[PDB]
């Protein structure tokens, strides 16, 4: 009797769920860096002007 | 562990700290001699009560794992620190990675609650709350804001 009969009478399938999810991730993370630079440099140059003027 | 903790309200402070710890009948007195009148939680009658008037109430901070505390400071076994306001502490997400949680006072001093996996015990407690703020300089600072009101 009631009504609940109906939910019978028409195969009702009821389908509940639930997931409760946590996560922690944690990094760490270090670095060195070395560096070293060495340069060498030499020029040498020559120059030569004459100048004859007449007046 | 329930923590004792007396001080000294205004009026406005006086009765909001009635109202939320619900009073049904009590009267307080002021540091000059004005009293305010509880009766079923209502104001009834008060005395002359002038601005800056102090009354002395204690109320019982009571600190364990299950209630929310107001203001702790957390840090992780990694060595990160981070705040938490307002929430128990069971109520962090992983507490496994926990080692120290200390209670904040308002003062920017921190009094350690919880170490080694358990909350600290009442007498520890009493300890380290002598312990976090020795030198702590409070400004003098004294005004009579008062004289008997009758002509006498």
């Amino acid at each position: 009797y009631g009504s609940d009969m109906y939910k019978y009478i028409e195969q009702v399938t009821d389908t509940q769920s639930q997931d409760l999810g946590k996560a922690i991730e944690n990094a760490i993370e270090q670095g060195q860096t070395k560096d070293r630079q060495q340069d060498k440099g030499h020029e040498e140059y020559k120059d030569y002007e004459d100048t004859i003027t007449k007046s | 562990l329930i923590i004792k903790h007396q001080m000294k309200l205004h009026l406005n402070e006086l009765v909001d700290w009635a109202w939320r710890n619900g009073v049904t009948s009590e009267k307080f007195h002021s540091n000059n001699g004005s009293y305010v009148i509880f009766d079923h939680s209502a104001v009834v009658e008060t005395y002359i009560i002038n601005k800056n008037d102090l009354f002395n109430v204690t109320e019982e901070i009571e600190i364990t794992l299950d209630k929310p505390i107001d203001y702790f400071l957390e840090k992780d076994m990694y060595g990160n620190y981070r705040e938490h306001f307002g929430i128990a502490i069971n109520d962090l997400l992983f507490l496994n990675t926990t080692v120290n949680i200390w209670l904040v006072n308002d003062d920017n001093s921190h009094i350690l609650i919880y170490k080694d996996g358990k909350l600290i015990d009442e007498y520890m407690y009493h300890q380290f709350e002598y312990e976090a703020n020795q030198n702590k300089h409070i400004y003098p600072n004294n005004k009579a804001s008062g004289t008997y009101p009758h002509k006498t």
